[PDB]
């Protein structure tokens, strides 16, 4: 469980890293883009501040709390 | 005590040039002054200017163009830096046209300019296998 | 009931802890004389936690295996109580302090120095905004309305 | 040895030549702005990369940049 | 545009893109960017000001 | 306790997606880099002006991911292998009780558990468990020197 | 027009109070960004550049130093107020060595009162660790109500040194002369100072300590023990247990000292009644301390033709290897504070592991060696107050080397020729640190893989290849030999550590001779590798301050930057701010290191019980000498086994300290997000949170920034320190409370 969990952690941060190169020195906004408007994947860098600002909600909520209850357990 | 009568009045530092500075390229920095200023060494310590020509040797061109930075707060202006290859292959460096290079001088040609803003640069990806 | 939880009132393993915990502090308490402060504190604190045992005990509170009492969140207004009415309250409050701190900065935000007055409070405006937020969920739901709070595209974006 | 590029979104404000510990960077005549003066770069072999060039750079996103490349005795820095 | 005037900026390499600055002064010589635009909010580096063209802003109604 | 950990590991989850994506899609440029796709994938920084860009490329988040990654799968095979332990031993009422606060977990999956692989040799003698003594005290090693 | 200050300088105005940021020329405009804020607070004592004048500055200091005095007599008149009120010590003074110390009370909220334990003499509060039961009690403090009096009087000093502080900025400032005059300042400090402390501190202990410390050990209970008045006004209270005030100041006049011998002793050693150093012993030290230090203060010439000019001694001290020798360093530590500061710090951080050692080692105060709570808290908090004000005194001299340095005016002197070599010194220490570490602690991870791959007699352990420390050794022989050969008119050692009989007071150890073996050889060649290290990185710090092979100008970057950039393959850390930052990195690593060593080495190889036929049983029980050769030694018959008081503690009156165990390990933890991390992320990150604020219009007009990159090393290491420390220090005080 051990082995695989953690092969299951490299393999995630892998597929994030791969697409962040991508990202750097594959992506072409021109193909994802006709005529002014973004195709499906050129539109996740439209509203990526929500997105990131989000995911920090989320984290920030989920930390705060956990946090909260596990020290007031303690 | 020296090997030169324009050293300045140096008692040597551990913090000097290094067998690179023989085979590879060391650089010297001239300078007149008309005081024996006591200043402080790009590498080391203190030394004393001599009331006249002046030559120092370093092994970087930073450490001469320090030394130079150094030496306008003594109202020295006239300093030049050279580069020396293995043997003696002088090149003027610092002042490559008499005129320091923060004042514009007539016949210089502009080297490495863009005729656009940063935001004009081409996409990576419209880079790729050349 | 719940989750194969049952009531803290007919729990044995709760009165357990009641009984163990009130037979430590009164163990506690021999090692002292008299009326002396120390004996009033500890007798104190065993009233304290026979009514704290007594409250929890009736309370609608579900107690596990381990006789400590389960929160029920799943949003039933059975045990409503425990999660739900607390939610209403931290949502009533935390609304409340971030509308009058996103009053405040919109209303120094139109003055000469609006960065001096976010240092130095200007403590009269500041008391005027605070206790206006207590119709924090009527004002949303009437600024949201008029489109004065959310902006469109004045917002900065980076390059891509 | 690096890269650095001049934009012509230079003001000729100088402060790029004159934080250059190296000597990379120099003033030349131009018509793109008031000063009438645009950055070169006619000596990036001596380029260390330190990046002073562009901390001095008053222009909204710069109009001296340093990419970094290759390396050489001169642009690590090595007195040895 | 003109000083005083205020306009939206539209270089996307900018700490003040889709903001809207003051246009200090146009200049009306040959120069690549004329527009003079002082902003409120400085930028990363300290400053508050910068010379940008005359495509690169839209001034605000 | 199964809650309380669920959490973390949504928690942790969340941490390390929120790292990633940011880094992926800050890949191209942002506010405090406008061209960080014309620099690559991984560069060192951008220089200590405006303000300062330690680790601003896109490879950085990868590298501070990876912590939050290690982090995450910490928490998930420490509440896999203590809720087994007490599985297998028989006392799941100690995980029940014991894992809803953190001294629980660190008195009795860390403290409790370690005290067969650290005397796996001592100046007494040693057992089979000797080399797992051994690569402990190795992991602890490495991991301060990743410190340095 | 006094001549010596100058009167009215500032007024007394509040406006400035209303204006943050007024003293610094940059931040005097207001605040744009949030870095404005973090500025404020880093350049609030940075008083070199809020003045351009050496007077400005020396006056702010003196200003300054006297608020901090002013606060340090709060916090005495504090500790007094809580033993006369929330303490048990009238119940300790008649129970000494069954009752805990306890001078602190907690309230009954949120189940807390937990907190209050057991200390005993119908009490209950929190066990108090700081030894303040026994100074009072050496004091001759023997009622709460001399308690309440000290911190009324402490209360009335804190006051004064405020009024004084500000007085002499806004009223009566002294001018530079005034300052700069440091033989007079030497010679104040040394004879009045020092010296007539010493004596009115032995006129105390004489006239009160003394007889009423020893009507405490004769068994007179402290309500029927006289008023300490009385034992002046009536020379036959204090007569009757030293016979020889009969004879009143006449034998001192006549110098016939000897008669003083009843109350003025040299006997070394420790009192058998209270485990601690005679008291007597303690008069005569401070006596000669007084009369050494009164002689010392007549060395400098201030006013008279008489004494010494610093100047001419430093100037004279040249040599062959010196060149201009201590010529200018006068001018140096006459017109840079920072100098000073280096200087001071230094040697007073040493001073305080020196203390430290002295504590434990001759217990100088009435049952402290027996609660051993109180000497091991004692011990660890002097040694890191000593680390923490070294790592200080080089970062000054850094500073100072940074910005007061004048190359002209030290030319060929010592810290010219220093700068000058600074390559061999930092190579050479570079290779002495490497020797000791790997030695030591290669040694270290032999003994583990011999011990992990039995092999027991491979190890470097006393039953194998044994490393005596034989050096040691021999001045451990030669102590317990002094009285009567080196030291005639001494009856015992100075301290039984060297060598001796147990000294148990109420069968508990006091002393008891500190045997030194192949564990003690590792450690201290441990001890001596980690200190190498640190002075590596503060030495290469202050001496590659002004510039290098790297960063020919660095000293124009001043002594506080990141980096210069991320050419020459990197710059980062090239300060000397980076490197007082290593450095606290490794003070840390040193003194848990030297703390660890203490508390195992004397749980298990000194303190501990004695049974009444003379058998000694220690805490542990000598796991030391065996088990302390290997890292798998340390982790588990040190960490693990003795962690099991602080996991152990949740539910009694100790559980406040597994609660900080918990979090000092939460803060640590934290610390690595900004130890690991780099600026531009969390800026980039604080973008896409402003878009979202801009989009609910809650964007402040303060701009929020990320930390500064030096503030983020400053935040991390801050964090590391606190969290690391407060780990020991929960871990310290549960484990040594619990038994
Ligand atoms: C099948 C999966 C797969 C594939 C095909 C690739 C392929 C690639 N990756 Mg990638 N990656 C993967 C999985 C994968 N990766 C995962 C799972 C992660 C997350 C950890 C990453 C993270 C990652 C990053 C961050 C980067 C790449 C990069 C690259 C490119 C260059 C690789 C390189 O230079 O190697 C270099 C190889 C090494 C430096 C060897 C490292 C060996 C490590 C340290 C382990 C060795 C220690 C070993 C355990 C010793 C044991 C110690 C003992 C005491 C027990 C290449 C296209 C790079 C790039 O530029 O892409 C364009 C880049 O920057 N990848
Ligand atoms: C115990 C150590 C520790 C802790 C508590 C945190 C906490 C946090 N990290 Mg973090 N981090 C750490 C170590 C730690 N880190 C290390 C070692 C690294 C490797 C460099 C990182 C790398 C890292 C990255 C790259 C990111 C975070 C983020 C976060 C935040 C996630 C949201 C959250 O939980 O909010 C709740 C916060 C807490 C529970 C902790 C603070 C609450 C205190 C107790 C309040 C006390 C008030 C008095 C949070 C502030 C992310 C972030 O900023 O999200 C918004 C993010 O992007 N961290
Ligand atoms: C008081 C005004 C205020 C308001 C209305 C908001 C509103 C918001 N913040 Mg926010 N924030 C504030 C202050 C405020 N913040 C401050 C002072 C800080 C610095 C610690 C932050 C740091 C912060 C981060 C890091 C994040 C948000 C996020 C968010 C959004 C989601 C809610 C959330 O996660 O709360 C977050 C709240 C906190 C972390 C605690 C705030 C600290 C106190 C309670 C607020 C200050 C009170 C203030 C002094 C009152 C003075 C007013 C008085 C003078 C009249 C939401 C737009 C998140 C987001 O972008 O999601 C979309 C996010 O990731 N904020
Ligand atoms: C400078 C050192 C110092 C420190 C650390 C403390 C610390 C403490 N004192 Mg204290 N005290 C001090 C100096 C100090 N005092 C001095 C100099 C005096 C003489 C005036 C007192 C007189 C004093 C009394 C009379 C009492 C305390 C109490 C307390 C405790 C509760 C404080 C509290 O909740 O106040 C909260 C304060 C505020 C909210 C104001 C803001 C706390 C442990 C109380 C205590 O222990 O209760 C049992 C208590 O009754 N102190
Ligand atoms: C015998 C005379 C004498 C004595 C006892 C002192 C004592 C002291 N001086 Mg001092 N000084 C003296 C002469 C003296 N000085 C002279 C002649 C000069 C001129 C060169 C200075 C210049 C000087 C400076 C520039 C500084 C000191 C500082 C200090 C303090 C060091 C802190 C310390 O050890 O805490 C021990 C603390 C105590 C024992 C508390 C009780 C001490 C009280 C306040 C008695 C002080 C005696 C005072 C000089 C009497 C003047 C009264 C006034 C009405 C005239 C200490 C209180 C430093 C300091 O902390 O500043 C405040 C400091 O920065 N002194
Ligand atoms: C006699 C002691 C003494 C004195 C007078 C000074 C004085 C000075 N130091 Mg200094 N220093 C000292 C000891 C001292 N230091 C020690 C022991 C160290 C080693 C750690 C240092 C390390 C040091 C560095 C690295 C730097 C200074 C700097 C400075 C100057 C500016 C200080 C400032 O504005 O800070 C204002 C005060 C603060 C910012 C307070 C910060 C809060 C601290 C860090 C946390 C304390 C936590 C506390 C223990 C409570 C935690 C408990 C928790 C539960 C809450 C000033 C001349 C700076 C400078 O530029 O010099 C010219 C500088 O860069 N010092
Ligand atoms: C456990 C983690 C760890 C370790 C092992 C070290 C080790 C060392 N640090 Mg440190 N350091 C650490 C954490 C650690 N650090 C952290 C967290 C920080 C952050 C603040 C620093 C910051 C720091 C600074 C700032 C400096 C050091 C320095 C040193 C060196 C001192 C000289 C020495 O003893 O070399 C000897 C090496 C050892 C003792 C390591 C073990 C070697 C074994 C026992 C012997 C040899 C084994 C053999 C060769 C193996 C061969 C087989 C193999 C090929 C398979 C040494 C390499 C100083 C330095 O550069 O050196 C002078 C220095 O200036 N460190
Ligand atoms: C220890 C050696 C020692 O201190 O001898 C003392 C030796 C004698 O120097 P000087 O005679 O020149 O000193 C005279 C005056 O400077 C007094 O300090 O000093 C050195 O040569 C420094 C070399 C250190 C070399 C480290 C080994
Ligand atoms: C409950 C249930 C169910 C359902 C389930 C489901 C529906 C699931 C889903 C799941 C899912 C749905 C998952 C997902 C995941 C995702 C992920 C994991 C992702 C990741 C991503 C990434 C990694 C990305 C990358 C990238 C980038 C970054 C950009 C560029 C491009 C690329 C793509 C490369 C059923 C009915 C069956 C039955 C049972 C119950
Ligand atoms: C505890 C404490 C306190 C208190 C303190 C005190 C109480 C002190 C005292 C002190 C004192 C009370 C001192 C005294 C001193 C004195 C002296 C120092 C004297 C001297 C004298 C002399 C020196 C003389 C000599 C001579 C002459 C000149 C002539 C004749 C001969 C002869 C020789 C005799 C307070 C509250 C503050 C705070 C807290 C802590
Ligand atoms: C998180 C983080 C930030 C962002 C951190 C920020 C913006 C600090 C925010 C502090 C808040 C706004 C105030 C402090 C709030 C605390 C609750 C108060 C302290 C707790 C008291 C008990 C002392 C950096 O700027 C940074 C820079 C360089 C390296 C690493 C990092 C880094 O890790
Ligand atoms: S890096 Fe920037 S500063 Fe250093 S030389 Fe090249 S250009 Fe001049
Ligand atoms: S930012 Fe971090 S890395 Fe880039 S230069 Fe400054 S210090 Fe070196």
């Amino acid at each position: 469980y051990t082995h695989h969990q953690y092969i299951a952690g490299f393999l995630m941060v892998g597929a994030f890293a791969h697409g962040a190169i991508f990202f750097v020195r594959d992506y072409d906004p021109a193909v994802n883009t006709r005529n002014g408007e973004k195709n499906v994947l050129a539109r996740m860098l439209e509203h990526k501040e929500a997105i990131i600002s989000h995911l920090s909600w989320v984290s920030l909520f989920l930390g705060f709390h956990t946090l909260g209850i596990y020290v007031h357990n303690d | 005590k020296l090997k030169q009568s324009d050293f300045p009045k140096f008692e040597g530092s551990t913090g000097g040039w290094l067998s690179a500075a023989k085979n590879e390229e060391k650089y010297v920095i001239i300078w007149t002054s008309k005081d024996a200023s006591l200043f402080e060494m790009p590498t080391g310590g203190t030394a004393k200017m001599n009331a006249g020509n002046n030559v120092a040797y370093f092994a970087r061109k930073e450490q001469c163009l320090a030394l130079g930075s150094q030496l306008r707060g003594f109202k020295i202006t006239n300093y030049k830096i050279f580069r020396i290859y293995p043997p003696l292959d002088i090149t003027l460096l610092h002042p490559f046209d008499g005129v320091f290079p923060e004042k514009v001088n007539q016949g210089r040609s502009p080297v490495g300019k863009r005729d656009a803003s940063i935001g004009g640069n081409p996409n990576p990806a419209s880079l790729k296998f050349q | 009931d719940i989750g194969g939880l049952n009531p803290c009132k007919d729990s044995e393993v709760f009165q357990k802890r009641l009984a163990k915990t009130v037979k430590k502090l009164e163990n506690r308490l021999k090692k002292y004389e008299e009326g002396t402060p120390p004996q009033i504190a500890i007798q104190q604190q065993i009233t304290q936690t026979k009514q704290r045992f007594t409250r929890y005990a009736d309370s609608n509170l579900l107690c596990g295996n381990d006789g400590l009492p389960h929160l029920i969140t799943d949003g039933r207004w059975s045990h409503g109580s425990e999660f739900l009415l607390p939610s209403i309250l931290f949502l009533y409050i935390s609304g409340w302090i971030g509308w009058v701190g996103r009053k405040y900065i919109r209303t120094v935000g139109q003055t000469s120095n609006p960065t001096e007055k976010e240092i130095i409070i200007d403590v009269p405006l500041a008391i005027s905004i605070m206790t206006s937020g207590f119709l924090w969920p009527f004002a949303a739901w009437q600024e949201f309305l008029s489109g004065d709070l959310i902006a469109s595209d004045e917002t900065i974006t980076t390059s891509p | 040895s690096h890269t650095v590029k001049i934009y012509d979104t230079c003001i000729g404000c100088t402060q790029c030549v004159r934080a250059c510990p190296t000597d990379v960077l120099e003033m030349v005549p131009w018509d793109g702005c008031k000063a009438g003066q645009i950055a070169s770069a006619p000596r990036t072999e001596d380029c260390v990369g330190c990046k002073r060039c562009e901390t001095a750079c008053p222009t909204d996103f710069l109009s001296v940049r340093v990419y970094l490349g290759g390396e050489t005795t001169r642009s690590l820095g090595l007195a040895y | 545009i003109q000083k005083g005037s205020t306009v939206r900026i539209l270089r996307k390499e900018s700490y003040w893109y889709n903001e809207s600055g003051t246009v200090v002064v146009v200049d009306q010589s040959k120069v690549r960017y004329p527009v003079l635009v002082r902003f409120t909010k400085v930028n990363y580096a300290g400053t508050n000001t910068n010379n940008f063209g005359l495509n690169e802003v839209e001034e605000v109604v | 306790g199964d809650f309380l950990v669920h959490h973390a590991i949504a928690l942790g989850l969340h941490t390390t997606t929120l790292i990633l994506v940011k880094g992926a899609l800050d890949a191209r440029g942002s506010k405090l880099m406008p061209d960080k796709k014309d620099f690559g994938y991984s560069f060192p920084c951008d220089g200590p002006g405006r303000g300062g860009t330690c680790d601003i490329s896109a490879w950085d988040a990868f590298y501070l991911a990876m912590f939050w990654m290690l982090n995450t799968i910490g928490w998930v095979t420490f509440y896999w292998h203590w809720k087994h332990l007490t599985l297998w031993q028989g006392n799941q009422v100690q995980f029940n009780e014991s894992s809803n606060y953190i001294m629980g977990w660190l008195r009795d999956y860390l403290w409790l558990n370690s005290s067969p692989l650290i005397n796996g040799y001592n100046p007494f003698g040693m057992n089979s468990l000797s080399v797992w003594a051994w690569m402990f005290l190795f992991g602890h090693l490495v991991w301060a020197t990743g410190f340095m | 027009k006094s001549t010596i200050v100058d009167f009215n300088p500032v007024e007394t105005s509040f406006e400035k109070w209303a204006k943050p940021g007024q003293f610094s020329r940059t931040l005097a405009k207001g605040p744009k960004t949030t870095t404005w804020i973090w500025n404020l607070h880093a350049d609030a004592h940075d008083f070199d550049i809020q003045t351009n004048s050496l007077q400005e500055v020396s006056r702010k200091i003196f200003s300054a130093h006297f608020g901090q005095l002013a606060v340090i007599f709060l916090w005495l008149s504090g500790m007094h107020f809580h033993g006369a009120y929330f303490s048990n010590y009238s119940a300790w003074l008649t129970n000494p060595t069954s009752t805990k110390p306890s001078a602190q009370i907690v309230w009954p909220i949120v189940g807390q009162e937990v907190l209050n334990a057991d200390v005993g003499g119908n009490f209950q509060g929190i066990q108090i660790t700081s030894g303040f039961f026994q100074l009072w009690r050496a004091e001759g403090i023997t009622s709460e109500v001399e308690l309440y009096w000290t911190a009324v009087g402490g209360l009335v000093a804190s006051f004064l040194m405020l009024f004084a502080g500000w007085f002499h900025y806004h009223k009566a400032a002294p001018k530079l002369e005034w300052f700069q005059n440091v033989e007079s300042m030497l010679n104040h400090h040394l004879a009045g100072l020092l010296g007539l402390g010493s004596l009115s501190w032995a006129g105390h202990q004489i006239h009160i300590a003394l007889p009423i410390n020893k009507l405490l050990d004769l068994g007179v209970s402290p309500e029927e023990i006289p008023l300490p008045y009385e034992f002046i006004l009536n020379r036959d209270l204090i007569a009757q247990l030293y016979p020889s005030f009969n004879k009143g100041l006449t034998p001192f006049f006549t110098l016939n000292w000897g008669e003083y011998s009843d109350f003025l002793t040299f006997k070394g050693g420790l009192n058998p009644v209270t485990g601690g150093l005679w008291l007597t012993d303690t008069a005569h030290h401070h006596l000669a301390i007084a009369v050494l230090f009164i002689v010392a203060g007549h060395m400098y010439k201030t006013n008279w033709f008489l004494g010494h000019s610093i100047k001419t001694i430093l100037e004279a001290h040249k040599g062959p290897f010196t060149g201009e020798g201590h010529k200018g360093l006068y001018e140096v530590l006459t017109t840079s504070w920072h100098a000073q500061l280096a200087i001071n710090l230094a040697l007073f951080g040493s001073l305080s592991i020196i203390v430290a050692h002295h504590m434990y080692a001759m217990p100088p105060y009435p049952y402290i060696a027996i609660d051993y709570p109180t000497q091991l808290s004692l011990f660890t908090h002097h040694v890191w107050i000593g680390g923490f004000c070294i790592v200080g005194g080089a970062a000054h001299g850094a500073i100072f080397f940074v910005r007061d340095y004048n190359a002209a005016n030290n030319y060929n002197n010592l810290i010219d020729r220093v700068i000058r070599h600074r390559d061999a010194i930092i190579s050479h220490l570079n290779w002495v640190c490497i020797f000791l570490g790997c030695h030591s602690f290669g040694l270290y991870v032999h003994n583990d893989t011999m011990r992990a791959l039995g092999r027991s007699q491979d190890l470097f352990s006393d039953n194998a290849i044994a490393l005596k420390p034989i050096f040691a050794q021999f001045i451990q022989n030669l102590h317990t030999l002094a009285p009567g050969s080196t030291a005639p008119n001494a009856l015992t050692t100075v301290s039984y550590a060297f060598g001796g009989d147990v000294i148990s007071v109420g069968s508990k150890i006091a002393m008891m001779p500190i045997s030194l073996g192949t564990a003690d050889f590792l450690v201290h060649h441990i001890h001596a590798f980690t200190i190498h290290v640190t002075v590596l990185i503060l030495l290469k710090g202050v001496l590659y301050s002004r510039n290098s092979r790297l960063i020919p100008d660095k000293a124009n970057l001043g002594f506080r930057f990141p980096c210069d950039g991320p050419g020459r393959g990197g710059t980062c850390q090239v300060s000397a701010w980076d490197h007082v930052f290593l450095g606290l990195f490794w003070m840390y690593n040193s003194i848990s290191i030297v703390i660890f060593h203490f508390s195992w080495k004397m749980q298990s190889d000194v303190w501990g019980t004695v049974s009444p036929t003379g058998a000694v049983s220690h805490i542990t029980g000598g796991n030391f000498a065996q088990s302390s050769i290997t890292i798998n030694g340390w982790l588990r018959d040190f960490l693990w086994s003795q962690a099991a008081q602080v996991v152990q503690s949740y539910g009694s009156s100790l559980s406040a300290y597994g609660l900080i165990f918990l979090g000092a390990h939460f803060i640590w933890a934290f610390s690595l997000m900004f130890l690991f991390s780099g600026r531009g992320y969390w800026q980039e990150l604080i973008e896409s949170i402003v878009w979202a604020h801009n989009k609910l219009k809650v964007a402040p007009s303060i701009q929020p920034r990320a930390l500064s990159i030096t503030q983020g090393r400053a935040v991390g290491v801050a964090h590391y320190l606190l969290g690391g420390i407060g780990t020991t220090w929960a871990f310290f005080l549960a484990r040594i409370i619990s038994v």
